[PDB]
RNA sequence: GGACCUGGCGGUGCUUCAUAUCCCUCUAGAGGAGCCUGUUCUGUAAUCGAUAAACCCCGAUCAACCUCACCACCUCUUGCUCAGCCUAUAUACCGCCAUCUUCAGCAAACCCUGAUGAAGGCUACAAAGUAAGCGCAAGUACCCACGUAAAGACGUUAGGUCAAGGUGUAGCCCAUGAGGUGGCAAGAAAUGGGCUACAUUUUCUACCCCAGAAAAACGAUAGCCCUUAUGAAACUUAAGGGUCGAAGGUGGAUUUAGCAGUAAACUGAGAGUAGAGUGCUUAGUUGAACAGGGCCCUGAAGCGCGUACACACCGCCCGUCACCCUCCUCAGAGGAGACAAGUCGUAACAUGGUAAGUGUACUGGAAAGUGCACUUGGACGAACC
């Protein structure tokens, strides 16, 4: 890394800086004073202060990226979000007044809830042994499972936006091959339950 | 007293090519055009073939001038990579230096 | 049938227990650092003398 | 030795006078800087290592501090700690211990000189352990709530260790602006940010929405103004070259942020720096190395 | 033969580590297809060298003739050279290098300990080490003081190169030298690397990123024909065009690289040629994911332990079965020793992979296995944990 170890990662959060001094604790005051003497890495070209920045969606776009085609990855992500929103609006209009209360229409909420539903609780590690999964690994496994399922060859000629929107809605409703894969992981963990003692941590 | 018989042959080839270059250029000018009659071009072809074999420029090989290495010869200095490295490392070539970037 | 609908409570307990185990690992690791190094340093100042001065 | 060093010093003075005469300058006012400049002109040397280039410094600088004899004609050393082999260091430790004893009986931008500095002061080789012991003793002395004499004695060993804002200028109409420059990858940009406007940014005379079709690059342009809550409060004219679309966007972002520092308050400037808007991203392409595919991709290990 | 020292080794103990590295984890590949190319095997009249890591787009930043050292035929003999030889010897060397090395050690000269043995020299609240010098480091180039370069000692593998050139030794001297004409270079078959793909995050077009069409087509840089570039000579090389629309549908074990402007993808330039690479060097653009657990698996370090090894485990070595000798007992046959290779195993030497051995008994191709008791000529890491 061209950055010397002294450089510190940038904190991009307007609220953190607009916070009044009075609300700050002594530890927080000391941290703010110290940061005035430290070097700060240049803000990456990916994340900004836009209120429409969703780190989960940014990470999903990065994962979907192929060969540094960030433009195409972003295009696919926005197309998927638009397709999800349009399907939700169509269902909302086609639905009765009662079901319109239930029918969600926010693509960001749909995406977050779908990935959360696809997050696996217990993993398997060679030691195979059932084991707890850290939160970062859970999120990455959810995202990778979603992307791999969308990239599966079983879908013929269907475009990635449509495929991913359909899979995302299925996951949001707790259905689809992604949830099936999570259930399969859980079932294998249950089957190897007896081997849980092999784990030394 | 050239380095080896191969370098001597290349020297002979260079001398012959320099001797016959003008005649070769003249005869090949007739062949390398689409204006003159095909019969004239064919007689020119047989003449250029009749010229001695060693006069062909393609037979000139760029051998190192100090060790007769037939390959790895830097044209600007006419020295095989080994001899060029020797002289440059000992610092006997102006400007050249070990590169680091 | 491996459906989270009712398992929510047990799954939450599992996650809390895993977090507690990780936190305990960290706390033990930090708290571990009389240690053998210090004890050996103390001993070297008073070496056993199986010979004669 | 004294005779050699004196001969060198006299020779250096005589050569200094000759150099002043050769350069046609006053021999008396000729300084070390003048000597260095004259020598550099007279013997141009492009060798990168400055120590390798010709030098005519004073013999005091040229020669090392070769230590004097420690025992007289009778063979009796001068320092009672002579046989310790580190008389200077151990005498210093003895003095520090005595000062600590006296303190006990009676009762921020400065670091500690590195082991190299301590060795230079003590004209004695030292080990890291010895230096650490000495530094710990000095720390105890300072913490002991000592007097002014002890503090000034410690000062012998103590060693003293924000963004800059461009100046606002005025255009033909007198309206205020600021100018800045930045670089990213191979891209280089220069930005002029005016004090008032409708958020209109013209890159190479083209509006940003047309120069950067990519929403990512447009967000990069937006980032500084959005950070400082000034969306639409300024107009900007930027000229960029080199690099690709993303490199140009980053360079323009950096230049615009640096210019905006001329207007935003100091608190906002510091917040921008902490957010990273005012740090030139050193990350550039890494040269391909011979025998490997790229900067780090080695060839497929054959078996 | 007994006891030790040093080193190598240990399917050796504990502890701490590996930061693209040992495992899991992340990305992209190879292993499945075609093509290009190197190597091996076959073939030929037809090089040579490298060839485990550290060979295999390697000597070559380059083979139609030449290059060429190879083969066939022909020709010359003081020959370009006060000759010549690409003849053997890299196990004589210089020269330039691989290698651990992604190491920090090597150290002359002193001093001390061991009863003045090989050898060893460590405790910082310090207990015999001091050390010039080399290396690291530092300094330097690139864009910082970062990172990448560069650098990286002494030694190991008698590691590579007698074919860069020189050189010792040995060898040919009407040829193992010199010259000319012509000629190989293909693929039964395998294998390494690279390229192109298998597509929808795709393909064609416009633009160079707000579009329209294709979509069982995608997919050859392959094959065949034609033209053009260079050249005396093109089926041989390259480019273009036409024609064809092939194999294949993300690929088993296993395996490679990568910690950030990196991987991945994409676009140029240069060296070298008359021409010639999907090869090499280099410039630039877009530009990721994990980065946390560990030591059950591989290596590193520290402290240890064992050692019948010292060409240092790719070691050493046991017994049978077959083979020649010398001696002994024996109605002819056995035993021993020696010479000596194979054979089957791996019994012992490290916890020798079931610790070893003594007595005794049963069993078995063969070292030997097991049973009962006994020895340490094994260990149990030596506070609590
Ligand atoms: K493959
Ligand atoms: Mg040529
Ligand atoms: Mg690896
Ligand atoms: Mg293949
Ligand atoms: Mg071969
Ligand atoms: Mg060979
Ligand atoms: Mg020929
Ligand atoms: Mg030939
Ligand atoms: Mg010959
Ligand atoms: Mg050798
Ligand atoms: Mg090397
Ligand atoms: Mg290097
Ligand atoms: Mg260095
Ligand atoms: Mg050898
Ligand atoms: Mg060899
Ligand atoms: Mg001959
Ligand atoms: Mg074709
Ligand atoms: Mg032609
Ligand atoms: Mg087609
Ligand atoms: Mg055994
Ligand atoms: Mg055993
Ligand atoms: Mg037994
Ligand atoms: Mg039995
Ligand atoms: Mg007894």
């Amino acid at each position: 890394s061209r950055y010397s170890p002294e450089f510190k990662d940038p904190l991009i959060d307007k609220e953190y800086y607009r916070k009044p001094v009075e609300e700050l604790t002594e530890e927080e005051k000391y941290v703010r004073e110290l940061k005035k003497t430290q070097l700060i890495k240049a803000a990456p070209a990916g994340k900004t202060s836009s209120v429409f920045e969703d780190p989960v969606i940014s990470k999903f776009t990065n994962m979907m990226m192929i060969g540094g085609n960030k433009v195409l990855a972003r295009s696919l992500m926005i197309q998927t979000l638009e397709a999800v929103k349009r399907k939700q609006f169509e269902k909302y209009h086609a639905a009765s007044a009662e079901e319109q209360a239930t029918i969600e229409r926010n693509p960001y909420t749909i995406f977050h809830q779908a990935l959360k539903n696809c997050e696996p609780m217990i993993g398997l590690v060679p030691i195979q042994v059932p084991v707890p999964l850290p939160d970062r690994r859970r999120r990455f496994l959810a995202m990778k499972w979603m992307i791999t399922e969308c990239r599966d060859k079983k879908h013929q000629r269907t475009l990635m936006p449509e495929k991913l929107s359909h899979k995302l809605l299925e996951a949001f409703h707790n259905q689809g091959p992604v949830i099936k894969r999570k259930h399969d992981l859980h079932k294998m963990a249950e089957a190897n339950r007896a081997l849980a003692h092999y784990r030394w941590w | 007293h050239y380095v080896d018989w191969r370098m001597w042959r290349d020297v002979k080839r260079r001398k012959m090519a320099y001797e016959y270059a003008d005649e070769r250029l003249r005869i090949n000018s007739l062949r390398k055009n689409t204006i003159l009659p095909k019969i004239l071009q064919d007689v020119a072809d047989e003449e250029i073939a009749a010229l001695p074999r060693d006069s062909c420029p393609v037979r000139i090989r760029n051998r190192c001038v100090m060790t007769s290495r037939p390959r790895g010869v830097k044209r600007r200095w006419r020295l095989s990579r080994i001899v060029f490295r020797h002289l440059a490392d000992h610092g006997q070539l102006s400007g050249i230096q070990r590169a680091t970037w | 049938e491996f459906r989270d609908d009712a398992c929510r409570k047990e799954i939450q307990g599992f996650l809390d227990c895993a977090a507690r185990a990780q936190e305990a690992r960290k706390m033990r690791s930090i708290q571990e650092t009389l240690l053998p190094n210090k004890l050996n340093k103390l001993l070297q100042r008073f070496p056993n003398k199986p010979y004669l001065s | 030795t004294e005779d050699f060093i004196k001969k060198q010093i006299e020779e250096f003075n005589i050569g200094k006078r000759h150099l002043a005469n050769m350069m046609g300058e006053d021999p008396e006012t000729f300084t070390q800087e003048d000597i260095d400049r004259a020598i550099a002109y007279l013997f141009p040397s492009g060798l990168f290592e400055k120590r390798a280039r010709p030098v005519m410094k004073h013999p005091e600088q040229i020669f090392p501090r070769q230590r004097a004899i420690q025992w007289g004609e009778d063979g009796r050393p001068f320092h009672y700690l002579f046989y310790t082999g580190k008389q200077s260091y151990y005498s210093l430790m003895h003095d520090v211990y005595g000062m600590l004893l006296n303190l006990e009986k009676h009762q921020i931008g400065s670091r500690w000189l590195i082991k190299e500095e301590l060795e230079e002061m003590l004209v004695e080789k030292l080990s890291d352990l010895d230096y650490m012991q000495f530094i710990r003793l000095l720390e105890k002395l300072l913490t002991s709530q000592c007097g002014a004499a002890e503090e000034e004695f410690v000062q012998r060993f103590r060693r003293s260790v924000k963004q800059l804002i461009e100046p606002v200028q005025y255009d033909e109409q007198g309206m205020a602006f600021s100018k800045s420059e930045g670089k990213r990858k191979t891209a280089k940009a220069e930005a002029i940010v005016y004090k008032h406007g409708s958020g209109r940014i013209k890159v190479n005379g083209i509006d940003y929405q047309l120069y950067f079709p990519i929403t990512q690059d447009r967000e990069q342009l937006m980032f500084p103004f959005h950070f400082v809550d000034r969306l639409g409060k300024h107009d900007v004219t930027c000229t960029v070259s080199g690099g690709g679309r993303s490199a140009q966007a980053g360079a323009i972002r950096l230049a615009m942020a640096k210019a905006l520092c001329s207007f935003v308050t100091e608190d906002e400037v510091e917040w921008m720096r902490q957010a990273g808007l005012l740090t030139t991203d050193p990350r550039v392409r890494e040269r391909k190395k011979p025998g490997q595919e790229g900067a780090r991709r080695k060839f497929t290990w054959k078996k």
